[PDB]
């Protein structure tokens, strides 16, 4: 009779997987989006005799740090990181989140702001002169040429800090921004170094790594598993109902 | 209603918004001075359900926690201000811009808008207007019997009279530059109005203080890259089909749930 | 999810990766020195389920055991290093390679990359660069007011000056060869970095110790055979459709199974 | 080999001008001049 619960669990948790895939799948064409891969965990129910039941709890082990594929836009300050690279960004609460969105923007007052909550590099938020005409180099240096000055005045105005971290040592933080896992904090510290070997691809953006192929069979298997759970539930309740005649008379 | 249905719904709406952007972008080829518009999306706040445990590292273990998340809300429609090509109209009153800058224009309701469009004319009174009667600022009034008009490379507009061997300097057609060009509020009719995201407008003569120069007889073209739009259309169509499949899968699962 | 679904999705992954290889290899026609890539796949291990019995040879008996196996993981992406055709660029500071060899370039971070590309220039200080300013090691510093630059077949680069009847030898442009050209780890920007599969770089003047000569005024073109890419594209599309049919057949099997 | 690569894109890096000597065309104009060898008029 308690079998139904286990089956229920599976059904319920499968819906959660569906949910993940859906959010994983609507976010195609979202810049620099990291697909949230998902798994199902068996959960044994260690008890006093005959360990027979296991639950099907749903989980998201992390994000897929597979570089999405690049779109060439020729915009001077659209940035693409190399593999395992991250742009550091001052989060809403204030802490160094990490993103792959290189769609940098400038405000009227010269705040470099990957979609606002600005970008962090070599100091606080990067600031540039208001008539920016920004150019971003390969290693991260940012040079600015005021529009009405001779072009041999492109002296660098800042540097864009980049950080190397991937997969096991990075987790999403309830915003599009990633942080370290607090297991990679009794390690390379709270604030990472600049790692002067991560390169920048200028004029090119990165799209989401939402693999449609594995998502489509994610959904196919999810549907099939769900209706298998429904069959188990149906048989269990019919068993119990037809059983209930024992106690009468 | 469960989260899967509405998440796939917001995916479908985002693809629809992207297609609206592309269709507008493609209709406005052959609109002088038009700037292509790019839709930028974003994910929504992830509803965490179970925080991850500790990586005991005794055995290689999956870092399983659980956060589901939702949504692909459109966060921006940027305007790419790159210089478009020029077309020769042989029209003396036409004008194109070399580099950053906009023409300031007085709207009927009294506010000042700004346009990167040069298809000028003259009203019956002689004032410079923009294909729609919007006065160009500061007002430039042409005498009645000008043989020819000339707008120089810094906007010094002058006319030639019958008899004078000298083009009386009749006005100055100065430009206006913004700190953040992309932030302008496009109100249609090829006009933008300045907002808090663009800063106050800085007015100056063309060629000075970062403003561009003026090309008489030429008009700027829309900088729409149709290859980008076609490939984006293919992307949008297939993403739409994928999200439609997601909705269908969730609906079928819900049917199977509600049979029993 | 049953094994058939995951095996067919490995197949679809493989065809998608092959299409990415083809698309990259295709888009880089008119890229100087580019070397075509070929995707090489490998099957994954076979799980024996029921070992074959004894072939008693009393009769012709089918040798039936049962091993299923799985997957098509991509095992390599071989860079087909061959001498591409030459195209004349008429640029004095340009050069292609006759045979194997790589120009050594000092990366911004300090290490050395290697490029098969002669789109060279001179920066403001006379140093040779590679279309992006990366210095060509060892540095070759062209004098300020040279009349002409000559790079000989063995890299001896000289300049002609106003008045002297002698091409003063201003530098040497030596090549680098590897014992396994295919193993170089490509990093983008037409650059390869040496890895354990290529061995140490061996430096030498062109034409000696197996290094190829130098041809000035010419650029090596990509050795991409577009007919091969088109035929591979047809094959990839058909294989993708077949694998999708495998997924669909398994899925309708599963639908019927879960009906009852 | 400890990995493979897929790669993407063919981004343009530069447009280099060819600063060679052009031919000379006679304009029969006293004012007009042309340049042998390199150099620019300020």
């Amino acid at each position: 009779d308690h079998a139904i619960y286990t089956a229920m669990g599976a059904a319920s948790q499968t819906l959660n997987q569906q949910a993940v895939t859906a959010s994983n799948l609507a976010n195609a064409s979202t810049p620099g989006f990291r697909a949230q891969l998902n798994a199902l965990r068996a959960v044994p129910v260690d008890g006093l005799s005959l360990a027979t039941r296991t639950l099907v709890t749903a989980s998201t082990p992390g994000a897929d740090m597979t570089p999405g594929q690049l779109d060439y836009t020729s915009r001077p300050l659209d940035v693409a990181l190399q593999q395992d690279g991250w742009l550091v960004v001052q989060a809403a609460d204030g802490a160094e989140g990490y993103t792959r969105n290189g769609n940098i923007q400038v405000g009227p007052t010269g705040q470099l702001t990957i979609q606002g909550h600005p970008v962090i590099g070599e100091g606080g938020p990067i600031t540039v002169p208001e008539g920016s005409e920004i150019t971003i180099a390969a290693d991260g240096t940012i040079s600015a040429l005021n529009p009405g000055d001779p072009p041999n005045t492109v002296a660098p105005v800042g540097r864009l800090k980049l950080v190397k971290a991937e997969g096991n040592e990075v987790q999403r933080s309830d915003d599009g921004l990633f942080r370290l896992t607090a297991e990679a904090q009794a390690e390379r510290g709270a604030v990472l170094a600049a790692d002067p070997s991560i390169r920048i691809m200028s004029g090119v953006l990165e799209g989401s790594n939402v693999k449609p192929v594995e998502a489509m069979t994610d959904m196919i298997a999810n549907a099939r598993r769900f209706e298998m759970q429904m069959k188990v539930i149906t048989s269990v309740d019919e068993n119990e109902g037809r059983a209930n005649q024992l106690l009468s008379m | 209603m469960i989260s899967s249905l509405w998440i796939a719904k917001t995916g479908l709406d985002a693809q629809q918004t992207n297609m609206d952007v592309i269709a507008n972008n493609l209709a406005n080829v052959s609109t002088n001075g038009f700037k292509r518009q790019r839709a930028v999306f974003e994910d929504l706040l992830y509803q965490t359900i179970r925080q991850p445990g500790a990586q005991s590292s005794e055995q290689t273990t999956l870092p399983s926690g659980l956060q589901i998340g939702t949504g692909v809300r459109p966060v921006a429609t940027e305007r790419l201000h790159s210089q478009g090509n020029l077309s020769q109209t042989n029209n003396s009153k036409d004008v194109a811009i070399k580099g950053q800058g906009f023409f300031q224009v007085m709207l009927p309701d009294g506010t000042s808008a700004y346009t990167r469009d040069g298809s000028f004319q003259v009203d019956q009174n002689g004032q410079l207007v923009t294909a729609g009667g919007f006065q160009v600022q500061p007002a430039i009034t042409i005498p009645a019997n000008a043989l020819s008009i000339t707008i120089g490379r810094d906007g010094v507009v002058s006319v030639t009279q019958q008899g004078q061997a000298a083009p009386v300097q009749v006005g100055q057609l100065n430009l206006t530059t913004f700190m953040n060009d992309t932030g302008l509020e496009s109100i249609g009719e090829n006009l933008y109005i300045e907002t808090q995201s663009s800063g106050a407008p800085n007015e100056s003569t063309p060629g000075l203080n970062g403003a561009g120069l003026l090309y008489q007889g030429y008009v700027e073209t829309s900088n729409v890259n149709v290859a980008e739009e076609l490939v984006n259309m293919i992307q949008v169509q297939r993403a739409y089909e994928i999200n439609s499949k997601a909705v269908s899968t969730t609906d079928q699962m819900l049917q199977k749930l509600t049979q029993l």
